[PDB]
């Protein structure tokens, strides 16, 4: 799964 | 105790239940819903984690003691091993009703086990019959699984931290009613009025459960160290 | 040989409480916290190391160590441990005069020896009349404190001494005759004819052990590199 610091971004 | 806001990531701390068992007073700690599960806002999560570490740790300092609680059966091996470890007892698996309050009642009940732990290798191998004999095994084994790793007490815990909570309502009820402060680690279905240090994790995967365990662990140490001697060598 | 991890763990850095210490004994301490002197490690294993190869270089020649463990904890502790290395040992009170007047402690040790065959053989049974439990019974005190030298053990060259203060009465009578010592000293003890010194508990069990352990093995691997 995407990374959540990426996601956020 | 600053757990890097990536650990957790892959821990699993992010993944929730699904809507169709989600407290509605959860919302504060939301991100969205990935195939409609509910993504618990791990930056929200962060502060409250670290200032509870903090406050735990205080605690300890001030002697305060601590208790946790037993939960799933994989959940209830690694609280004991990390309580064990150093102290601060431990719950296993019932939390044995109204243990707060019925306190006194239970009391008696620890002075009845230990005595048959002392009496096991005593009374064990004299007036022996092949009756009573698995009368007193079995017996310490009931009582054992769930009073022991609180026997050692002695008297009224002054802190408690559960898991999940809502598998535990019970144990939030009773700690309201004496005052004692309590820390859990509530997930998308439990009701955290009632606490009053919301650990918004994951009671789940044991793997990010595992974390929490080991994170308050440090914690009590350094309330330990305060306790013995400063870091030198 | 003994790593920092291995006495960490024991608590030889745990020292007397605060009010207890002999300010002479500042060095070889760190900084005290919770009114409990903290030993300074750092400096007790380098120092440590150097003590057992000095053990080392003894038993090379054969000598004779003595090991002192007064205290009851580590009394019985001090005996199994002399055991393995086959050194002499002490586990109870230090009887004055035990190397200072050694013509008045060898005749009583001739005593020993004596009444105790006879009683092992079995002639003091034949005797009984009360006579015989005289003689057991007197077998029983003096073997409590005289037992572990009786093979004779004549002036040692060393003592090792758990503590640097209840058993001053040794670290005295061994200055006098210029024989070295050592001691695993406290934060309470005087760091005085010592010699080679060893800052580390000497109260908790688990430390005591170490310290026997890590001597015991440099004395029986001397005598193996003689042999
Ligand atoms: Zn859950």
């Amino acid at each position: 799964t995407e990374s959540f610091a990426q996601l956020f971004e | 105790a600053t757990v890097s806001m990536r650990d957790m990531l892959k821990a699993g701390v992010h993944f929730g239940h699904q809507t169709r068992y989600w407290n509605p007073k959860m919302k504060p700690f939301i991100f969205g819903a990935r195939n409609k599960v509910h993504i618990i806002n791990l930056e929200k999560t962060v502060p409250m984690f670290n200032e509870a570490l903090a406050e735990l740790n205080k605690i300890a300092s001030r002697k305060g003691k601590i208790l946790f609680v037993g939960t799933k059966r994989a959940a209830s091996e690694a609280v004991k091993d990390a309580a064990l470890s150093c102290d601060q007892f431990f719950v296993n698996h019932r939390w044995l009703g109204g243990m707060l309050t019925n306190w006194k009642t239970v009391r008696q009940s620890i002075k009845r086990l230990k005595d048959l732990e002392t009496q096991s290798q005593d009374g064990t191998f004299d007036k022996l019959t092949k009756k009573e004999a698995l009368m007193r095994t079995r017996e310490l084994e009931k009582l054992e699984n769930s009073l022991g790793g609180i026997k050692d007490m002695g008297g009224l815990p002054d802190a408690l931290f559960v898991i999940d909570a809502d598998h535990e309502h019970i144990a939030i009820k009773e700690a309201n009613n004496l005052g004692i402060p309590v820390f859990a680690i509530v997930d998308t279905n439990s009701d955290p009025d009632g606490v009053d240090f919301v650990i918004p994790g994951n009671d789940d995967a044991i793997r990010a459960v595992t974390l929490y365990l080991g994170a308050v662990a440090a914690t009590v140490r350094e309330g330990r160290s305060q306790d013995l001697a400063s870091q030198a060598e």
